């Protein structure tokens, strides 16, 4: 019995270090999905392992100049590797020197937009139809209007003495009323009170129609929104920012694309300004982050779903996938150990295996959980959010009165 | 009540007045940015801008009305608006109002005999809200254009009062012509 | 040389000219397309083939024999098979799979969320039941605030009158009575501001209602599919499918068995066509589970009535074979990943599913349109009023015998 | 002087055989833009011509198996013609044999719609939102309620020989007062007749706010109607059907069409049923007359104008041109004639010569004329059309009223 | 050989990479791009090669030369341009010109139409002028006919009452009478069912106005352009365009000529920038006159602030050009058509102006969006408020001074 | 006036009451296109659409109500819908209720004494309108589903005069309830 070299590497969550590793030694000194996958490999196949890291810390690719292979291809290659379980993207270039099983995850390129908040619609938001000034000029027209009815009724002695019940407090109450559109006991008899009541109703009319149209306009538009959901939207718009990872094959895949959409987005990705491309895919995340809802990165589906189930969780998957390609394990050509592999990776796959060890390593460890993510309401109706400053009013406006008639019993009694 | 009503009024008118006054020529009413800084904060008013930070800081220049464009005694209501903005008649015409009326109730404790002299002083008092609440709208309108963020200052709220004590006022006095003339009748 | 191949739309579909033009040209679909860059990469001569026997391969428990298209190729019969074929281990223990063309999974099929039938009280729609609710509590507290204030402050606002004057604010009307003290008129006030933001409130989002379409699937996904029980599903009598709930561990597809086997009536059906029209007729309470490709196949097809909804259950793939021995086995395998990075597999797939699509391919191909009203969408408020006038005739003989006594 | 041989074509309106042509010989037999342009070219070039129309009556084509051109090209390249001034669409095949002047007319693929109608409002469109039903039934539920509030309020002695108002005609008057929500004189003080005012009172606020928003919700969606601008509109959408004419070379320039909006259409063309595609141009013109907008005609640009200023002008060109040619005069190869004709037909086109001729023979003979043709008021503001029903039943309310004051007249009178 | 051109975007114009890379791939643009499949076409060699002088080319009326980049054609200079040259009359009598490869014309450019200031007096935009004053006259028919009722056939109703519940029923506010008479209760009841139509209308219409914005351009054609006097438009100083307006003798481009010439101020411009701008700044109140092609370009850049409007003018078109005596000649008549069947010159039109486009391409890169009602919306009914109380106030002295003589 | 008040009550009670029974059995209601001829033209009613041309002409059929569909007992509203326009209980309870009023009026022709005898029928012509026109909402809301074209016979339109016959006999009777108790009070 010779143990089989495993050359895994450290990316999140396919091999991780442990929490505490120092005490640890051995296989047991790490854990992750490729772990345990390697684990029920050597089960199946029936052999012992000892998994080990790349020292450059690299995937695999062809030095040009040098004509070497780096990474854990170059590790299979050069005898260094008998296995490498970690995720590697099946490419021409390594199925031609190096042997790979069949794919056990299958994955593609995706969309990771910042997640939609809960949008708290906010209390005093029954007032955004019409503006601030609108509002305050309003009060401000009523106490002038009021205050004109009050003269115009109760300044003529020959109407006065005898005669006219609008004072000053029922004015107001005329015109509170006349604003509502709600009638009141009384009414102008003069001419004068007579068009300042009727100049007073076509205002009211129109404010009101106003607020209501323009509700309306809002809560329609709100309606309309389409969320991105399909690389199109994103190709055919332009509002809202996209870019990748310029190291990675990403742009590879971009640069070389011949379909309409994907040529549309990379003749987009390049012109833009300042950089659409970041660095580095955590600084991506971060970004969207940032951006609010302004910028959308294109990441493997994997590390999407990943990152959809680490705090903090506003980040969100969304559409399908834009390719196809799958992770799959690598041997070195010639190995006796091809067939076993290949058809363990298979009746795992049958099984529920694989997807099991999905589950747990990308839901299970879901530190903001699923809850069947991303579900909602799905209903326009209003809801006492939108209106809950006016029942507020309501309330204090009751107490008040309530209030208000305490002093008034206090004041008439002594 | 007591005899005292007439000297709430004329305290009124000459605070009302005061206020107008002083807020007119304070230039404390809006708080935004335009460019001229370096935009850069500002503490507007009626006539002049003035920057607030930056190199040009304390420092106020007299507001233009009437940047170069073809809207210039070209559209009629566009042009009137800015007319009467660059004048503030409005405003103006509210503290005058408030000060012949205040005149009047002065004139009127002398010749206790009349009572149409109050009556005008109210309409006066009545009338200078009219003008104030006029002078506000066409100072909200003529700011706008075409996500800028702006405040209001504090002369913009002693303009405010000016207007509530203006018809507090125009209130007595009529309640005084309408106590004088049941006292003559 | 052999080219063995089962005919399955769009994979293989007899060409309308079958007669006249035969052979290579004979036939027509996705998978003839892709032998054309697969020998013109090898260069080898093919000539299309079809499986006599329909099957697409097996081993019998008793004879343990490979039938239908995978026994051409075990048989030497022929040397390739570019056909869809799941690669699977009882099938790579005997052939050489390449590497997966097309990647799959079990899907969910619905029928097209149609614009319902109008239910009666649809009026109260734009409003949720909280605020209907927390109307009338205001309602009562206003009423109920202003006999208080007008009993214990007075200067007639009675109970009963107080109930009037506040329900005839409401639908803005004429109060036959107003407030005439300070702590009366305050409540009038606001009730007739909360009035005025509710009425506009309902008529602006009913605006919305009608004037925009927004109809939401009932389920996206299966953890809400197997949930609820109002809408049914299945699968084919004989199939892989079936098999995968069966064998399956995970505790929601184990929860899905459970239902199916215990189906009055079955869900299960005989054939494909069976579930679409079961879907096509359940009117949405029928969710046929299928492999990706079929349904994104006849989403694309008329009458264009279902859609794909949800991601995908397994994940598998259809893969090219070649017997145990051939020459042809690694060209095949480095040509599917030559023709994958270069994105001929993605154009053939627009090809076949997404342009040559009936259903416009988008929702823009649609338009949005009105309706007049019906007397079924507001059926609900005549009801109210006929059997509110049924309640008055009624209060009033009661008020009547009372009156009597 | 050798007269020259002109081989002109019959085809409208570059050539038309006059009004009463069996009096008339020669060259005056004939008038058309092609004939005045031939005067012009002869006045110019100075030389005397003689028009003649091809026997054959096509432009020209090669016949594969004969390897012989017909029509105009076979006339000249076989010596029996020394000019060709119809239009000739310039072409690879044309040009190898036989040479082209300059352009006289640039043209290219365009789309011919049937032209949107008036499209009167209607009287009585007001009652649109609402079906007749619904109409009907509130008269009818109207009626119901009044009759219950008279009964509920005049049925107890005990308040009726003391007492309530709430007559059958008040009780009417009532109720009609309410649905408008306008307040009445009077109002229901028993418990009964408040029950129903109120429940009237809430089928009003419904039925009222009903109409608004449907209303809101049509004239919306009648002013976000984008009518068709363009190609690529075509075939993102599908719900209007288009062709072409299938002999002529406009399906030559679709099945060989590579960009992605071209093929997308022609991938529609063939698949639709019953057939897209028309015989001739005239039955495609009448079609999509008759198809009431649901059908596209694809057409060269200059026929499509004809046809735009031809009674009936139900039809018009929308859009811009999908592709750019020019219609050509031709000789035959090695002529002295090229350069003096090519010479000619730019110095006119540099002068308003062609652009008068066009004017001439497409406007200025337009039978439903031009009056800056497709200018509209473009405002969605309504307009006296769509509310004169209600116009026309106060009008009729009123006189109903005083014809009702006479008759009381005279019933009390006497 | 020698490939005479000249830069302007995007024909010609130096790329980035202008030192580092020199020769060939120093230039890039339309040009460049085409004169590759006409030597793919012919087989020669080119060289891409930069006029000296940037004129394009004409004959000096004394000394009788030619300038610019046809100037090296004529004497040897050059073999070929491939370059935007008009084909014009007096350039033909010297050089051979192609076929057009790109048609042309005289074109209008104007400034997107953007939102406006709202004015004063835009509440009554929901309904024609028509409607407010039919509704005036039915408002004084109605109280009118109330009059005539009440007095001929009484049970007040006056004159002065009448005018004053019509006006009380059109604001939806409680009547302080009601008709008592089955005569004026049918006035009254069809005044309030018209009243309901026109309210709910207006505030149906309205919910238009704002929910969906749709700016109609002011002009569509050159004839609008010419009738009207508010918008001014201009040319370049030199060039063609103001000379083809010059010895033009149609009606409607002799009528612009009046008004170009007679241009106070000018509206002539030195070149196509200050016309840009000039358009860019005059807020809709300048059309500037170019040809269709900077249009088409100008368009698709940034800041994507105009647009090209109505149809062309004049028809003219871009000709490759070879001198009197070349065996180009033939190649490049003949390749330019195989190009543009074949389609390659349109695919270069989209991939220089509509690809690689700033602007989207389309208006479905905009969304519509809402803004809150301001002011500067509703001012006009303030102004009428507070102008109908100094009426009020005014009217009342005049019944003060009446009253008291 | 003048007695014969009576008269037009039991008259009209008992055009109502035939007005109503002859348009629930004549099913000349709607005028459609169902399919079931061979859609073609029918004058279908409450209870048997009929084909109306074709090779099926003069043939009448029963409405099913209840084609097979998941809807059956699934539906709370739709269900309930469904039975009662099956049954069509509210127009024939709206002729009984006519009935029954009708022999309460000949019974108080007869009794003369009593006056609650007629308050009786006045409230049953009252109570067949209320079910008349809840008969009539339910049917159109029935007949609906999901650009067909229909139309409304004659049978429709009898149903429309019952309603408004026996609402106006309900206003005499109550009149007449009136009337006589004012002559005993
Ligand atoms: O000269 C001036 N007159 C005025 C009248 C009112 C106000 C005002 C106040 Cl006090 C509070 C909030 C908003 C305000 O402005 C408004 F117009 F109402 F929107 C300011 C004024 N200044
Ligand atoms: C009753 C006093 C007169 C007031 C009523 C005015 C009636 C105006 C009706 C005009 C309707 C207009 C119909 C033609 C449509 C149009 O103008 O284009």
């Amino acid at each position: 019995n010779r143990t089989y070299i495993v050359t895994t590497i450290l990316e999140d969550p396919y091999v991780m270090l442990k929490k505490n590793a120092n005490q640890f030694e051995g296989n047991d000194r790490y854990e992750g999905y490729c772990v345990e996958l390697a684990a029920e490999i050597a089960k199946h196949v029936g052999y012992s392992y000892r998994l080990e890291i790349v020292s450059d810390g690299k995937y695999g690719a062809r030095d040009p100049d040098t004509k070497a292979w780096n990474g854990m291809v170059g590790e299979l290659v050069y005898g260094r590797a008998d296995v490498a379980v970690a995720p590697l993207t099946i490419t021409l270039v390594r199925e031609e020197v190096i042997d790979f099983s069949k794919p056990f995850m299958s994955l593609g390129i995706s969309i990771m937009i910042k997640k939609p908040q809960k949008s708290k619609p906010g209390v005093f938001s029954f007032l955004d139809p019409l503006a601030y000034e609108i509002w305050m000029c309003i009060v401000f027209a009523y106490i002038g209007v009021s205050v004109v009815l009050f003269l115009v009724s109760r300044f003529s002695p020959y109407e006065w003495h005898s005669s006219n019940e609008f004072g000053i407090f029922n004015s107001l109450w005329f015109s509170l009323g006349a604003f509502m559109q709600q009638g009141c006991d009384i009414s102008p008899r003069s001419l004068s009170g007579r068009i300042v009541g009727g100049v007073w109703w076509f205002f009211t009319l129109i404010i009101i129609s106003s607020y209501t149209a323009n509700l309306a306009a809002f809560l329609t538009v709100e309606r309309m929104v389409s969320p991105i959901e399909s690389a199109e939207d994103l190709a055919k718009q332009t509002e809202i920012a996209y870019g990748t990872l310029e190291a990675g094959s990403t742009k590879e895949f971009f640069r070389r694309s011949k379909i309409a959409v994907f040529e549309k987005m990379w003749t987009y990705m390049k012109s833009a300004e300042p950089s659409v491309f970041v660095r580095t895919t955590e600084e991506g995340m971060i970004r969207v982050r940032k951006s609010k809802g302004k910028y959308a990165y294109l990441l493997e589906s994997t590390m999407n779903e990943y990152i959809e189930q680490r705090k903090p969780c506003d980040t969100m998957k969304v559409g399908g996938n834009l390719d196809s390609k799958g992770y799959g394990i690598a041997t070195p050509k010639g190995s006796a150990l091809r067939g076993p592999v290949n058809l363990a990776v298979l009746k795992l796959s049958e099984q529920g295996v694989l997807d099991k060890l999905k589950s747990k390593w990308w839901y299970d460890k879901g530190e903001c959980g699923s809850k069947d993510s991303g579900s909602k309401d799905k209903t326009s109706a209003l809801s006492l959010s939108n209106v809950a400053g006016v029942f507020y009013i309501l309330i204090g406006g009751l107490g008040l009165a309530m209030l208000v008639a305490l002093i008034e019993f206090c004041y008439k009694s002594r | 009540e007591k005899g005292v009503q007439v000297l709430l009024t004329t305290i009124g008118a000459f605070a009302a007045f005061g206020l107008m006054t002083i807020a007119i020529s304070t230039d404390y009413w809006l708080y935004t940015r335009a460019l001229i800084c370096n935009g850069g904060l500002t503490h507007s008013g009626l006539w002049r801008i003035c920057c607030l930070e930056g190199l040009k800081r304390g420092v106020c220049v007299k507001i233009n009305h009437f940047p170069e464009d073809t809207d210039y005694d070209h559209d009629s209501a566009e042009y009137l608006l800015r007319v009467v903005r660059a004048s503030s008649i409005f405003p103006i015409l509210s503290a005058i109002l408030l000060l012949l009326g205040g005149v009047c109730v002065a004139a009127s404790r002398v010749y206790k005999s009349k009572r149409n002299i109050i009556l005008g002083a109210g309409i006066l008092f009545v009338a200078a809200g009219l003008s104030n609440i006029i002078g506000v709208i066409v100072y909200i309108s003529a700011n706008a254009g075409e996500k800028n963020h702006y405040s209001y200052g504090w002369s913009f709220y002693f303009g405010g009062l000016s207007f509530i004590l203006a018809e507090v006022i125009g209130v007595l006095a009529v309640n005084i012509y309408i106590e004088r003339s049941r006292e003559a009748h | 040389v052999v080219v063995t191949t089962i005919l399955e739309s769009p994979y293989v579909m007899m060409k309308k000219n079958h007669e006249m033009l035969e052979g290579n040209e004979r036939y027509e679909g996705y998978c003839v397309d892709l032998a054309a860059e697969i020998a013109k990469h090898c260069g080898f001569k093919y000539k299309l083939t079809i499986v006599g026997d329909g099957k697409y391969g097996a081993r019998d428990a008793d004879t343990k024999i490979w039938n239908g298209m995978v026994g051409e190729l075990v048989y030497g019969k022929a040397d390739i098979a570019i056909a869809p074929l799941t690669i699977t281990l009882v099938r790579e223990e005997v052939i050489d799979f390449s590497k997966p063309f097309m990647s799959l999974g079990i899907s969910i099929m619905i029928k097209k969320p149609q614009k319902s039938k109008p239910g009666v009280f649809s009026f109260l729609d734009p409003l949720a039941y909280e605020i209907w609710m927390c109307i009338v509590f205001a309602y009562i507290g206003v009423s109920v605030v202003l006999f208080l204030v007008s009993r214990f402050s007075p200067y007639e606002f009675g109970i009963f009158n107080s109930l009037w004057f506040s329900l005839g604010a409401f639908m803005r009307q004429g109060c036959d009575i107003s407030p005439r003290s300070l702590s009366g008129r305050i409540v009038g006030g606001v009730w007739w501001f909360f009035t005025l933001i509710i009425i506009s409130s309902y008529t602006a989002n009913l605006a919305a209602f009608l004037t925009v379409e927004r109809m939401v699937s009932p389920i996206e996904s299966a953890e809400d599919l197997s949930k609820q029980t109002e809408i049914a599903y299945g699968t084919l009598d004989s199939g892989s499918t079936k098999e995968f709930f069966r064998r399956s561990k995970i505790a929601v597809f184990d929860k899905m068995w459970t239902y199916m086997r215990s189906a009055e009536p079955s869900v299960f059906v005989r054939t494909t066509a069976e579930g679409v029209a079961r879907v096509r007729k359940s009117k949405g309470k029928y969710a046929y589970l299928l492999e990706s490709t079929m349904n994104e196949y006849i989403e694309q097809r008329k009458p264009c009535d279902t859609m794909k909804v949800g991601g995908n259950l397994d994940s598998k793939g259809y893969g090219i074979a070649t017997p145990k021995g051939s020459s042809l086995g690694t060209p095949v395998n480095l040509a599917v990943l030559k023709l994958s990075e270069q994105g001929v597999l993605d154009k053939l797939k627009n090809k076949w599913w997404y342009d040559k699509g009936e259903c416009g391919a988008k929702d823009s191909g649609s338009k949005e349109k009105t309706s007049a009203l019906s007397l079924s969408n507001v059926a609900g408020v005549f009801y109210i009023l006929v059997g509110g006038l049924g309640l008055a005739m009624l209060v009033a003989l009661i008020e009547f015998c009372y009156k009597s006594r």
